[PDB]
Parts: structure tokens; C-alpha cells; sequence
DNA sequence: CGGGAAAATCTCTAGCA
DNA sequence: ACTGCTAGAGATTTTCCCG
DNA sequence: CGGGAAAATCTCTAGCA
DNA sequence: ACTGCTAGAGATTTTCCCG
């Protein structure tokens, strides 16, 4: 008993793009035991 | 070597010669002698060789007084970036510092701050001031700057600045303003060729970001992993590899004895 | 302690029992249930065997007993010299891991030989009345139904030494009863596993040993050693006679 | 040394084993452990429920040894005199130690004796003779003599008489001698290897009958499974379960 | 040629001023 | 035109010893 | 593929406490 | 349970640009 508004709401709620978004991103970080920041990972 | 051992005891509670002088001298096995020194109370007189690292997640504060010209400036510090905040305060009470840490809190988030143990941030009103903002407070172990290594090197960068631009201005306070100024905008440099400025907003923008990406990804991505084990939820795949959390550990596993449901 | 062990120790409190109650229910091991008898002021208090002996038709029988398991090791002695009391421990010793034996103060147990023994094997012995004389009612009405079961068997056994050993092995085996119908070979083994295994969550409890010594804070001097309690990266976390402090890893040392 | 590595030699003293408890239990480094097994002049370096028994002489007298197969736990007692009668007496003092189900022996005279059946049957030990069907305990059972002879060869300097000596040579072969997988004695291993009773624990269980409403009814019940947050118990003709909060179990 | 442990070499710190 | 060093604790790599 | 210079990365210190 | 860091000066290595 739903209204065609909310089996469309349902059906319209790809991620291919927030991946690529994700992994654009740059990461410095360090070793537990080495003082020197290791260059940006992704 | 049970003839040696006897002998070098009775000259090392004499001497307390180090373990190659024993080796030498009683014919030892080298970890013989070190056994003789290990057991001596007298002789453990030095730490182990390295250093910690502080925490530098994108939430967490640096905050110390600094001492110039007789006035007191207190300074923090965005570990994560080197951004400042500093501002000269009438003296170094537990009101001004309630005062300086819900301006902070105010204008950037604030997560946690981490100070020394002066009678200023252990005081019951900062406490009450973090309370109200949301704000865990770290102490750092006494007697130890180094536990404040980022905001103790950030106030030798502040007075090198306000060293320099000291005759722009008559007052203390400008100076210091001026000082905070340029080194957030005017001097680049660090991890990407940035000012602390730019840094800063890079780092609370990509905060958001990531955040809310991983959690659209999460909410429309749903799989169970099995490796080797239990239902692993599935974090990445790639590159023959998988990313799992099972059980609140992150592991990575290669492809292979790695089936996806 | 362990939630569980510091339950033990409130019901201790509300209940003046320590070993009884913590050492078997709670599966503490041994060693933190004697320091905890030692610490409490209201105690005065596997490896515990007593040995005793008893004049059946006018012959000397001395019987050795597992407290926890109703275990039975016996032999016809010769005669009551300490001498031949001696191998019969010394049998005892070595065919089990025995730690502790309970007897009386006589000579029959007093006797060099007898010391002898307990010193080559590793054994202490009490001579005189134990604490709990209970025990020893119990392991003499464990003799009087031995002999009634001699009474029984001797219509079999040409030799009533004989018939004393027929009796050892009948009620080490045959006879099984109490809980859930058990025979003392089934306790006793489940026991001595058990000690195993709590041998080596002994060893694992003792693990979370470490003597830290540590240059103490605006002090020039260094001090320890300290209990380690926590090592993160960089410091750690130290018990120094009651009195718990952290300490940057630059300034201890962890032996 | 450290008090600990001091009471180790005189361990060893009292006991002629160097490595085998030193090394692994007194966590001793291994060069010490070397260096002392080189001063020593005493270190010159299935089925379970089967035993050996067998018949050995030393300086004239004769001793009965009985071995286990499944870790080498070794008994032994020194024997008036090689005649069967004494070997019945010796095999119904192990009965009663450890449940023996199956012995091989050297077919002797002195075994075959009509009073070693009779002790086998009286007790429940049954008697495989000949050589053993596995090819491990057939030569095993002559080094494990070996090794008690070795024994024997340093104890006997701390005892005249041989009916002293093979105790003490016994209690060093069954703890103070640490070897084998991980450097487990032999008498650790057989308290692994000897560990009906759940079932008789739980047979004569009857159940006070209750419900989901909660009754004071405690129907004539009889156990049936526990666990998994209730219980199952037949009710007479039925089968029903009810929650662990209610169900009292007690005896017939 | 292979491990495994023992020895030798390396990294890094406090504390002295 | 004068100048950081030393000794210890733990990590890492090399060498030696039985195979 | 070769130099040569320009840019990027590395080594290391004071100074803050 | 907590923890050295940062920015500049000079040395070294890498990369890019015309061949
Ligand atoms: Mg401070
Ligand atoms: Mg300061």
C-alpha cells in the first residue's frame, strides 16, 4: 500500500565517481618509529 | 665460566665496570656480562634512544604561554596544519585562558587540546569552559616540552617574528597580531608547498569531504567478505587486494582466499 | 584485579573465606589465593597429599591419600622404621608431582630418612595436628571402609597384602560416586590438566615480568625499579610503590 | 650465577639434568646451558592405555620396568627375584595407578606364569605378547632401557643400595628430564593423554514443569536438553520447552 | 647452499656545558 | 686565525656453525 | 642517449620550552 | 593510560630541456 510517490522516492535513492573522489585525495603520514613525514599516498 | 662470574660480581660492586669490561677482563660470554650489569640497581642510569610522536588528527589543539618582554602571550596551535591563534593576555590565569579556548572553540572546531600542566589549564574553569564547547583536554606529562614539541617550535616561530616586525609597531599586541598574520599567509612551505592558512582550510575541507563521501559509499555499497573466517565487512577492493573489518580490525588480504558475498 | 577476582575478594569480605571459594569456583590460580590469605587478617589458614598408616590384623599398612580426588596409593610395610617410610615416599615422589604432605608429628615421620627424602625430591611435610583434623576423620573412616571391603575381598585373596592392594585399585577405579558418579582416576587426571592449564594462565596473568627504572620528573636522579603497567609508544605507565606515574620512554629503561 | 641459576646446578646435582630444565624453565640462554652440560662430567649428551613391561639385571639384582608407549612415562620397582609371583604382585600395584588396558611382554617363563593371567584378569589387563604390531615401541622400548641404565649410571653414586637408586632414577626420567615436542616430561604428556561421566552426570535429571506463564505447577518433568536461552523437557506424553527461568532441575 | 643464533654494526639520545 | 662528544639501549644486518 | 642547469629531495641544526 | 617539531641552509640527487 505505497503511493507511486514513494515507490519513486524509494527507487531513485554512481559510485564509480565517489571512488575516484575518495582516492584523489593526498595522505602524508609517518611510521611509528620514524620522525620524517612520508610523501603523499593515496 | 662459573669461576668468572664470582669475580667479576665482587669487581663490579666495587667498579661497576660495564659489561665489555667484564667480558674482557673474566673471560665471559657477552651475555653473561650483560646479565651482571642488567642486575645492577646502580647501573640503569640511561633511557632508551627515540622519540614519540604527538597526535595530529585534524581536531587537536597545542595551546602554552609564552613569555616576551614581560607580557604573557598565549599561543595555540592546530597541530595538523601549523595554523596559529596567539593573543597577549593580562596574566596567566585560568579566566583568560576559559576566555582564549571558547574563542577558539568558537571560531574553528575543536576536538581537543593539549596543554602542559600549568595552574592555568588545569584550572576548574577551563574545565568548565571545555565541558560546555565539547573539548577533551590532554595533559602532558610533567616536565616534558617535547610532549608540546609542535606549539613549543610554533613559539620560537613567533618570536622570530615578532622579533622582525617589532619596530612596525609600538605596542606588544600588534606586534603579535602582525606576527600571526604573516605566518599564516605569508610564509609557505610544509607538506603541500602551502601557507598554515591555506593548510588549514585544506584540512577541515577535506575532512568534510572524505567524511561525507565514505558515508554515501557505505550507505549505497553493501557486501560481506570471507577470508581464510567470520563475515567481514568490505572497506576497498583493488589491485588484487581486499580491505576488511572484521571484528574492528582492518587487515589487508590479497585476492586470493578472498570470496566477496 | 579481574571483575571476577575483585567479586571474590567483596565476597571474601562478606563471607571471611578465601581459598575455598576463589581457588575452585573462580578458577584463581593458587599463587594470588595464597597472597591473598597472606594479605587477609581474618585467614589464619594439586600438589597436597597426607599419608598415614593403620595396625590391620596385627600388620602395619600406611596409606597415602589425594585430598581433592579421593585417591588411594597404599603398600603393606614391613615395619613402622622411618627407613622403609622413606621409599614409600619416595615412590610417591616420583610416580606424581607432589608438593606438600600432611602427617604427624612422630618419629615415624620425624626421622632423618624421612627428611632425607622430602629434601632429594622436593617435598615439605607438617608433623603434628593439622588445622582441619577433619580431613584426617575423613581419611580414617576412608580406612574403615577399606576394611570393611577387606572384610569382603579377603574371601579372594590368599594374601591379605594382596587384598589391601585389591582394595587400592578397587576404589581408585571401580568405585565411582560423588557429583556426578566419578571414579578417583577421572579426578584426579581432570585435576592435573587443570593444574596445566592453569599453570600457563598463571604465566599469562603474570605477563600483563617488567622492572622499569626511570629518571623521575625535574629530578636528576634515576629511581627503580618500578612495576611496568602500560608501554604505549613513547611512554609508559609505571606503579612505583603505590604510586602510579607516566614516564616518556626516553626517560626509563624496561628490563 | 643468579640465585635462580645457582639453584639450578644444585637441582641438577640433586637430579643429573642440565638442559632439559634450565633452558626451558629457568629460561637460562642457551650458551650458559652449553657451557654447564660442558663442565658436567654427569652430561656426557598408539593406543594410549598400552605398556611395556619387560625384565632387566643390574649388578645382580633384577628389576621390572614398565613403559608407556604413547609418551614414555616409565615405572619401575627393584624385584626380590626374577619369579612369576612377584611379577603378578608388580602388575596389580600398576592396575590401580593408571587404567592399563593391554601389556606386551617377552614371552619368558617367568611371564608366562599362570599367576601373571590371573592378576591380568582379575584386574581387566589384557596381555599381547610377542613384539608390539607398531614399528616405533619395538625398538623403543630397549632405548628407553638404555636410557634408564644410563641414569642409573650417575644416580648410583648417591646410593649403595639399587632398591634406592632406581626410585631416584625413576622420578629424573619422569619429570626432571624435559624433552621431546616442545620440552614436555614425560609425566606432563600422560596427564594429557589420560584426559560417560557428562552422560551419567545428567541421566537421573527431572524437571519441575512450568510455562510462559510463570505456574507454580512443577509437573513430574524429565530433562531433556539445556541451553540456547530454554530449556526441552517432556510433559508425560508431550514434548514442550520452557525458559531457563523457570524448569528447576533436580535429581530422581 | 639454509636457517638460526650469536656477534658486530647502526641509529639515536641525554647531558655535559 | 677553529671546530660536539661519549656511552648506553635497542634495532638491524652479518657472520659463523652445524648441517 | 648526454650534459647541464633548474628544481626537488635530503641532511642537519637551533630554539622553543 | 602518551608520545618532539619546524623552518632554513647547504648538499645531493632527479628531472627536464635542447640537442
Ligand atoms: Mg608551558
Ligand atoms: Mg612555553
Amino acid at each position: 500500500g505505497y503511493s507511486a510517490g514513494e515507490r519513486i522516492v524509494d527507487i531513485i535513492a554512481e559510485l564509480q565517481k565517489q571512488i575516484t573522489k575518495i582516492q584523489n585525495f593526498r595522505v602524508y603520514y609517518r611510521d611509528s618509529r620514524d620522525p620524517v613525514w612520508k610523501g603523499p599516498a593515496k | 665460566f662459573l669461576d668468572g662470574i664470582d669475580k667479576a660480581q665482587e669487581e663490579h660492586e666495587k667498579y661497576h665496570s660495564n659489561w665489555r669490561a667484564m667480558a674482557s677482563d673474566f673471560n665471559l660470554p657477552p651475555v653473561v656480562a650483560k646479565e651482571i650489569v642488567a642486575s645492577c640497581d646502580k647501573c640503569q642510569l640511561k633511557g632508551e634512544a627515540m622519540h614519540g610522536q604527538v597526535d595530529c588528527s585534524p581536531g587537536i589543539w597545542q595551546l602554552d604561554c609564552t613569555h616576551l618582554e614581560g607580557k604573557v602571550i598565549l599561543v595555540a596551535v592546530h597541530v595538523a596544519s601549523g595554523y596559529i591563534e596567539a593573543e597577549v593576555i593580562p596574566a596567566e590565569t585560568g579566566q583568560e585562558t576559559a576566555y582564549f579556548l571558547l574563542k577558539l572553540a568558537g571560531r574553528w572546531p575543536v576536538k581537543t587540546v593539549h596543554t602542559d600542566n600549568g595552574s592555568n589549564f588545569t584550572s576548574t574553569t577551563v574545565k568548565a569552559a571545555c565541558w560546555w564547547a565539547g573539548i577533551k583536554q590532554e595533559f602532558g606529562i610533567p616536565y616534558n616540552p617535547q610532549s608540546q614539541g609542535v606549539i613549543e617550535s610554533m613559539n620560537k616561530e613567533l618570536k622570530k617574528i615578532i622579533g622582525q616586525v617589532r619596530d612596525q609597531a609600538e605596542h606588544l599586541k600588534t606586534a603579535v597580531q602582525m606576527a600571526v598574520f604573516i605566518h599564516n599567509f605569508k610564509r609557505k612551505g610544509g607538506i603541500g608547498g602551502y601557507s598554515a592558512g591555506e593548510r588549514i582550510v585544506d584540512i577541515i575541507a577535506t575532512d568534510i569531504q572524505t567524511k561525507e563521501l565514505q558515508k554515501q559509499i557505505t550507505k549505497i555499497q553493501n557486501f560481506r567478505v570471507y577470508y581464510r573466517k567470520g563475515p567481514a565487512k568490505l572497506l576497498w577492493k583493488g589491485e588484487g587486494a581486499v580491505v576488511i573489518q572484521d571484528n574492528s580490525d582492518i587487515k589487508v588480504v590479497p585476492r586470493r582466499k578472498a570470496k566477496i558475498i
